[PDB]
């Protein structure tokens, strides 16, 4: 899964 | 003679795969008579060659500022790699060397808790939403607030404080018109830190 | 030659009638060949002669550390008087002068709010009791904790942070064993500030 911040990509595992 | 200062990447750059972290080697007091500066860079002792020199900048005080920038991999930095800049110049009896890296030590996961305004604060024009972040290591972090996808910018966050167990804590306070709190708006604290899953967590807060 | 650093009194000393606040003039890099330091103090430019010199101290890096300490009255400090230390020594071309006073600007009363632990925290060995202090000016303040008249020492407090309205705020965090919290004990955050009533307030928190 993946994490976004205000539509911007943070990190995916 | 010239002096050197080496600076880490921004935490946010090392934690967002969409950004580009870099380390920066700044040479101040460069003479007009010997402006030529040579940089060697090393990573855990091994020379790398992909650095790039920024445009030369003359200063108010009749000396140059020269700057080398080295891009780095998110994971190298977060895995604690050591980056060394070595600076050579005719006005230097001997090259100068500086090194920097993440702080040493086992990383620990921040615990993130949101705290509503005190009942006593309920008489004011504005109220305080608190985000407590504790038990985290190393101290490199980013905290931001938002509601309905848009950034809420009217907040202030304390520097990290060293706690008694060797981890760090801080608090972030966001100030909103009481009526916005009363209208049931949901507010969210966003924390980014290496030892989080996908480097990111978000905790919400609304009128109960 | 020598270097001078002038230091304020502790906020707690100026805010408790019982303690003795003082202003401290530290001279470092005093040479072995010329250890004699002359101190002149002035209060709003008026020279005073009640300062006391501390015992001289060898640093073992070629130099002495020399300290003059000036007692000051609580209200002179709080009333914003300015204290000046002037240091003369044969290794200086000219005496060095430094000054210090309380920060300037309208004093403002701290707002003290206590925040219980989050429900999410209730699965841990220990919980966090928060004391939010905000809207205070100047930044000089002291925060402590207690319970059943007894001092609770397991806390950390952030430095004052400048807020968007020109006042400061801080947080203090007291960590207690969850069981103590669940059992109904009352914990108190005590704040000392110039702009408080009797320069003191205390706010209470319990399950
Ligand atoms: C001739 O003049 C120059 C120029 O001076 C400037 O202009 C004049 C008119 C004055 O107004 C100055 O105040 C101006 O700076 C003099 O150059 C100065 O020399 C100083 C030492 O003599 C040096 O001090 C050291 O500063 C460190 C922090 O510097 C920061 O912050 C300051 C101010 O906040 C800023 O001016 C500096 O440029 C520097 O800023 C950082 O730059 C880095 C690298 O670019 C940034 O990081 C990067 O950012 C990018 C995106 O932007 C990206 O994220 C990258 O990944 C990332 O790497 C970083 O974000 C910037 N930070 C900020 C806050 O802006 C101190 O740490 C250092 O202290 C250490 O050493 C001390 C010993 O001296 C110890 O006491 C201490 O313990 C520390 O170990 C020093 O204080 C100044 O920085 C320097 N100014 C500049 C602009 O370079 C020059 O001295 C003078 N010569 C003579 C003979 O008079
Ligand atoms: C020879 O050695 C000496 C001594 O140093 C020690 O021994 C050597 C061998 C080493 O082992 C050191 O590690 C040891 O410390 C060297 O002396 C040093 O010189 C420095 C100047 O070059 C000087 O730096 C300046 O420090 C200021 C802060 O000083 C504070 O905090 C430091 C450390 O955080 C602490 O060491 C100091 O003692 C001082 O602490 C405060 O003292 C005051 C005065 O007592 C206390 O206030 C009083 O407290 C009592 C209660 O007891 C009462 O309440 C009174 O009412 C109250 O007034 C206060 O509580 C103490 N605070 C703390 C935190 O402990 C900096 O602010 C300053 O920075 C400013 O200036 C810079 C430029 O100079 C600017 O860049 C900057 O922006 C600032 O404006 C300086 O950094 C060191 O303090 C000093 N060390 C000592 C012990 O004095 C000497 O350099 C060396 N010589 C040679 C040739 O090598």
């Amino acid at each position: 899964d993946c994490a976004w911040h205000l539509g911007e990509l943070v990190w995916c595992t | 003679g010239p002096s050197v200062f080496l600076f880490p990447p921004k935490p946010k750059d090392t934690l967002m795969i969409s950004r580009t972290p870099e380390v920066t080697c700044v040479v101040v007091d460069v003479s007009h008579e010997d402006p030529e500066v040579k940089f060697n860079w090393y990573v855990d002792g091994v020379e790398v060659h992909n650095a790039k020199t920024k445009p030369r900048e003359e200063q108010y005080n009749s000396t140059y500022r020269v700057v080398s920038v080295l891009t780095v991999l998110h994971q190298d930095w977060l895995n604690g790699k050591e980056y060394k800049c070595k600076v050579s110049n005719k006005a230097l009896p001997a090259p100068i060397e500086k090194t920097i890296s993440k702080a040493k030590g086992q990383p620990r996961e921040p615990q993130v808790y949101t705290l509503p305004p005190s009942r006593e604060e309920m008489t004011k024009n504005q109220v305080s939403l608190t985000c407590l972040v504790k038990g985290f290591y190393p101290s490199d972090i980013a905290v931001e607030w938002e509601s309905n996808g848009q950034p809420e910018n009217n907040y202030k966050t304390t520097p990290p404080v060293l706690d008694s167990d060797g981890s760090f804590w801080l608090a972030s306070k966001l100030t909103v018109d009481k009526s916005r709190w009363q209208q049931g708006n949901v507010f969210s604290c966003s924390v980014m830190h290496e030892a989080l899953h996908n480097h990111y967590t978000q905790k919400s807060l609304s009128l109960s």
